[PDB]
């Protein structure tokens, strides 16, 4: 029966599976909250440049 | 747990630097053997880097190749605790096609400098019991509580479905909702208190301050010459933070192994580098005797010019002794797990001693290999013979190609 | 039949079970001290143990380098990875030399991660606007609730009630691959192609087993193609370009391999890397490889080099034995492969012609192994073409002396050219 | 008659490589003149690329300036067909801003790989008689196409219509469908317009009915490069890149997967490869990092034949301070076969200025012909060669038909060679500058 | 300038939900109307670099910018 | 010019003069091997450093509601 099964389509013992690639999750990076609030300054220490 | 990523090294055997609390150097401690002043050194330093109050001392490690220097350096990385950064470097990574050679020392000085903020957040973990939309009830295997929902809140949970009896947990005051499973359910308080501290590099921030979405620069390089401005409103901003008492500076360590790669124009950088309040402590190791700095015709007792050489303290390593290097061969036996036998030994070191250091270790596992392929359980002098006879040495390799010099490509 | 390269016989090291090399056996012949050092080698890097471990294949041109490194691949197989470069590939212009080398080592580590693919598919019934979508298959039909980046998905392949669709959710990938055979008969004529129903569940779960370098890892997190958001599709507009990829990058990579490794959802496989011509590299990509050589992540890298005592590129008046500095001399382990006698070359050039389905007489081959013994074997071997062609159209089946002769005639080595010069 | 984009170049007059059945050569045959043992080997190499079993085998023409090396490359373009890829390239043309040299040589490399694909396809064929469409204000429609042999109504769908459509598709027309994809082409109409129409100002000539069934199983035949393939699965836009140029280095990943895939298409029905050449003109330009990139990359399965080409004797390596022959290492040249030019003797010559006379369409008389070749042999080929042209002009100035003695030594006076011009130089050295 | 900044919710309404997702600022202490005399110290380049780039520009190529 | 043998104070008396204008006044320091930018040329990068030694000091009186 196996034999018979490969002599009808090879499909029906090994299947083509569709190639895909790997999805891998984010790299989640850790930071304090004060590195973002780098660079802001005190709106009463900005002139209208 | 088999075959990890972090696989037996050069300095896998390497621990420390195996020093007692008055920094005298035990004879085989922590994987290091012998180099007893210069791992005295090497303390002195480690401890100038946990003070962190000095800036700018440079330390030159200076030697023959295979005297300990970068044992040394990663005994000095082991020894210091993960929390303080510690960069390392080869002094030919400072040729990049994408920042110039004095960025890319700026970009490695500031790797070495840790700010350490620590904040408080409110965390909500528990079970979800009843979702009304809005009111909220939530349990614990301890207590229960129904929260009234805010607009923001409920449509953070409405877009990120939340039924009965899913397992989630809440930031109170961004209400990041994340679910980790369905219902074992949290013991404790529903609403805890944590404090999280992080270390992040003035690099780091430079880095994310420079741009949109410029942490990705953190990761994959791409980062320009960041501009001088932004460095300095960050170093001050940093200061205020310093004296506010929201942030503390770690200072690390910068590594540049093989500094005499470095060119003139770097070493002239680094004198006006290490002269800053923020810089680190900066090591360096390199082979070379009186030689030529590159990018000059001048000649240099370590190919670095003597205006840097005068800003360091020079360590030197001192060649091993035959007692020395049978331990060293001894503990990376013991790293490779390789038995041998005490003529085994005996001949290794021999070779060691005759030819290269470095030699023998790849011998113990080339004999290892051979030990193992004839059914064997500890290497024999059979063995180490087999293995000299099928590797060549430095030495041996060079009397060949002498001997077949007319086969040779440009041989002179 | 596939095309015949320079090292298309080379099929292993044709070792015993001892470890001792046959004279010839496996295509390789000759070179018995380097091949048993190859296959210590080739221990070594089955072992899995060391990392890091360097060996230089340094002799005459011609000598069997290159043939001996190939032969480790071989030895090896296809799971372990091997990575061929040459030395003058390192010399970018888009990333920096210490960038390639590092690149290089990683992608001669590699890792099978066996990750859980669940695909939705069917035919599309309903497309409500959060989307309530309905897939129909074989066995039955299923209500699904998907994203609306998916939503989004669908639209781009602009995916039509009716339509068969193929969702991946794992990576948010939709594939349309045409509409259900039961409307192929509706209209004589349309545009769309026509697929049968899925035979299988709607939603199913298969476990995979995927092979990928940490290099690629590295990439996909350096340059991401997978964001699927305004500002990620916006910078995928932008000109692809090699980066210099930072250690962060490269450490928390190393951080969820070693997670995935305790996970038992993956599994690493250190491979080789090769340096053909690794005279080529400069000074500053030694002391690079001498702190890259000593990391606990490298793989095990094998050199080669003809050079003599050569002067060092990069340098002005540093001369060293292979032209690799003796720093870098000290930390690998030298293979010398022996210039092959007139028995071994006649042996090699008879494999080359059984290799190339040529037929050769007893004294046409010793012809040719008399001009090998003069010129070089490459050259000797490089006449067993021409003189089956000439002895085709001469209505021989064989290479006669008289063809090798003729060939020989035409064609000229580079010594009698460099006579002919000088 | 019509000046074309080709004209009369240097190697317009070769033809071929100019051999007989036993690739013995004639003495001037296909534009060839001479050089019997040179274009012997280069029929026998070019058996060798026709074969194609046998990969990375590299072959150098070396030889003495104007001895014939570049029109032995070009007889062996002209006699390879454009079936198979002949890539041409000087050594200098790898020296890259936008890549490094050895992506640049493994580009040419790739380029000289064909991959001849095949896919068979479903095409209707026929005379449009009858369309009609129908939408509100889904849309409906109906299309009777005609073959002589059949006429067949169709009944068709909305994506067919809107194609359709969008090609204008009338009566009259005969049309070409795929049915695998939907797309539409037009191969020409079968008759006039209504002439009641305004406008419409055109007469087009109406191609034959189509003959057969109206749909057929048509094989078609597509090749590419590897190197196409490689720039379009580079990038998402990487097609507009085969145009402009601007590919960077693309990754080696991207490569070995085409290689594998490649591979594939071979050993199913899908593809087959046809390997070519590589010619680097000029090699010595090339310096030690390509030549060392050349001995590995002909190590690869799906390396072409490369040919080179060189006058420089033992000479300094670019890059380096060492002399080498033709100024290439001793590792490539044991990789490669040298095939050498000779020079060429009265006889040879004198058929050579024949036969660009004949390309270049000039009558000239016999004692020209011996001042002009006994000036050939004296100074060089191509200073004859291009004495022809200005003596044709001179003499189509003058009014004459066939270019006489008078007019050599009217261009020979006019336009000096090297020599002449190194002697007056030297005669005038103060002028010049730096000596 | 008219450039209008909201500064989170007042303190006053923490209690209007047990659980938003909101930051809340205290009221201000002053007066409405604030006046303050203030200095600045930048340097050319800065004005160098400011006009080297549109920034702030809410059309597609600044955004892009 | 500042001219003298190594470790002579020259760094030492730059900075003197730092200290002795202030923070005021604007001082940029910057080292010769900081013209190679790779991305602008060597005239560039000094007429930068020279724009950045000249401050500009802008007095506003700031209106807040
Ligand atoms: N004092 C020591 N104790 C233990 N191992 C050592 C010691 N010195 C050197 N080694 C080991 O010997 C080898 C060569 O030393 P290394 O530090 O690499 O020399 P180099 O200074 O040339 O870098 C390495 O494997 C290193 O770990
Ligand atoms: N021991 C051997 N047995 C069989 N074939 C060999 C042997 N050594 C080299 N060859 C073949 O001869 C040619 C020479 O290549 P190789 O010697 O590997 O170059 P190199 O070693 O200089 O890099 C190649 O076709 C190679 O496959
Ligand atoms: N055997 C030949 N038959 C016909 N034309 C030739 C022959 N040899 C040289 N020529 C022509 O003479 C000129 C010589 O230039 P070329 O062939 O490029 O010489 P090289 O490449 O050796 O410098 C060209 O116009 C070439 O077409
Ligand atoms: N005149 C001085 N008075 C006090 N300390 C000095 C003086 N000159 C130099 N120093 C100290 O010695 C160090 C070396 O002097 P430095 O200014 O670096 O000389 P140079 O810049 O000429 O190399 C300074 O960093 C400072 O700590
Ligand atoms: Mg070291
Ligand atoms: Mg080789
Ligand atoms: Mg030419
Ligand atoms: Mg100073």
């Amino acid at each position: 029966v196996r034999l018979q099964r490969i002599c009808n389509h090879p499909g029906l013992v090994e299947p083509r599976h569709p190639g895909s690639s790997y999805v891998a999750g984010p790299l989640e990076y850790p930071s304090a909250s004060l590195i973002l609030k780098a660079l802001e300054r005190d709106f009463w220490k900005e002139a209208d440049l | 747990d088999v075959t990890r990523i972090e696989r037996i090294g050069a300095h896998s055997h390497i621990r420390g630097l195996g020093l007692d609390d008055a920094l005298e150097p035990r004879q085989a401690s922590q994987g290091m053997v012998g180099q007893l002043a210069a791992r005295r050194a090497a303390g002195v330093v480690l401890e100038m880097i946990r003070e962190g109050k000095i800036a700018g001392r440079a330390v030159l490690i200076a030697g023959q190749p295979g005297t300990g220097k970068t044992a040394i350096a990663m005994g000095m990385a082991q020894a210091l605790g993960p929390d303080t950064p510690f960069t390392a470097i080869a002094g030919s990574e400072i040729f990049s096609l994408e920042m110039s050679k004095t960025e890319a020392l700026t970009q490695a000085f500031r790797r070495s400098i840790g700010v350490r903020i620590k904040e408080e957040t409110e965390i909500i973990e528990g079970e979800v019991v009843e979702i009304q939309i809005g009111k909220l009830t939530l349990k614990t295997t301890e207590m229960e509580t129904i929260y009234d929902l805010g607009t923001k809140m409920i449509e953070s949970l409405t877009k990120d479905k939340v039924q009965a009896g899913d397992v989630i947990t809440i930031d109170k005051a961004t209400g990041k909702i994340s679910k980790l499973g369905r219902s074992q359910c949290p013991d404790g308080e529903l609403q805890k208190r944590k404090e999280v501290v992080h270390t992040v590099s003035l690099h780091e921030i430079d880095v994310i301050n420079s741009r949109t979405q410029g942490f990705l620069a953190l990761f994959s390089g791409d980062t320009g010459e960041i501009k001088s401005e932004v460095r300095e409103q960050i170093n001050a901003k940093v200061a205020e933070w310093r004296e506010e008492g929201k942030a503390e500076i770690i200072p690390g360590v910068l590594f540049i192994d093989e500094v005499h790669m470095l060119d003139i124009e770097s070493f002239s950088f680094l004198n006006r580098a290490l002269e800053s309040d923020m810089a680190p402590v900066l090591i360096m190791a390199t082979n070379r005797g009186i030689t030529r700095i590159r990018g000059t015709s001048y000649q240099s007792p370590h190919g670095i010019p003597i205006d840097l050489l005068d800003r360091l303290l020079i360590v030197s390593t001192t060649p091993y002794s035959e007692k020395d290097t049978k331990q060293i061969l001894r503990i990376r036996c013991e790293e490779e797990d390789v038995e041998m036998s005490e003529d085994a030994y005996t001949v290794l070191t021999r070779i060691g001693l005759e030819t290269s250091l470095r030699y023998a270790i790849q011998l113990i596992t080339a004999a290892s290999l051979v030990c193992r392929k004839r059914k064997g359980t500890e290497v024999q002098v059979d063995d180490i013979k087999r293995v000299y006879s099928l590797f060549l040495d430095e030495s041996r390799s060079t009397q060949y190609m002498k001997e077949y010099q007319d086969a040779f490509l440009f041989n002179e | 039949t596939q095309r015949i390269a320079s090292h298309s016989h080379v099929k292993g090291l044709g070792l015993d079970e001892s470890g001792l090399a046959k004279q010839a056996a496996s295509g390789l012949v000759g070179q018995e001290n380097a091949r048993e050092a190859c296959g210590v080698i080739v221990e070594l890097i089955k072992s899995k143990k060391m990392a890091g471990r360097a060996v230089l294949l340094a002799g005459p041109p011609g000598t069997g380098k290159t043939a001996l490194a190939l032969a480790i691949a071989q030895e090896l197989g296809s799971k372990v990875p091997f990575c061929p470069m040459v030395g003058s590939e390192v010399y970018s212009t888009e990333i920096k030399k210490t960038e390639v080398l590092m690149e290089n080592f990683r992608r001669a580590i590699g890792l099978r991660i066996k990750e859980t693919k669940e695909v939705y598919e069917g035919e599309v019934t309903e497309l409500t606007p959060h989307v309530i979508i309905g897939l129909k298959t074989a066995k039955g039909t299923k209500q699904l609730k998907l994203d609306p980046s998916i939503f989004e998905s669908l639209q781009k392949e602009r995916v039509e009630a009716g339509d068969v669709i193929y969702i991946e959710a794992n990576s948010g990938a939709v594939k349309r691959q045409g509409r259900c055979d039961t409307y192929a008969t509706e209209f004589d004529l349309e545009a769309e192609e026509y697929v049968p129903l899925p035979k299988g569940d709607v939603h199913k779960k298969k476990e995979i087993i995927q092979d990928v370098t940490l290099h690629d890892l590295d990439v996909a997190n350096a340059r991401p193609q997978g964001g699927q958001d305004i500002l990620s599709m916006m910078g995928q507009l932008m000109k692809p370009k090699k980066t210099e990829i930072t250690d962060k990058l490269r450490g928390e990579i190393n951080k969820v391999v070693n997670k995935y490794i305790d996970q038992g959802i993956a599994e690493l496989v250190p491979g080789v890397l090769f340096v053909d011509e690794v005279h080529m590299l400069d000074i500053e990509c030694f002391t690079y490889l001498h702190r890259a050589l000593e990391s606990s992540i490298a793989p095990i890298v094998i050199f080669a080099s003809n050079r003599g005592n050569c002067v060092i590129r990069g340098t002005e008046d540093i001369t060293s034995p292979h032209g690799i500095p003796l720093d870098l001399l000290d930390r690998v382990m030298i293979i010398r492969t022996m210039l092959y006698t007139p028995q071994e070359m006649k042996q090699i050039i008879k494999i080359r012609a059984q290799t190339e389905g040529i037929n050769i007489s007893e004294e046409a081959l010793n012809h040719l192994g008399e001009i090998g013994t003069k010129t070089t074997l490459r050259y000797s071997v490089q006449l067993l073409t021409p003189a089956n062609l000439l002895a085709k159209i001469n209505g021989k089946d064989s290479i006669e002396k008289e063809h090798v002769e003729e060939i020989s005639e035409l064609f000229y080595d580079a010594k009698s050219s460099a006579k002919i010069l000088a």
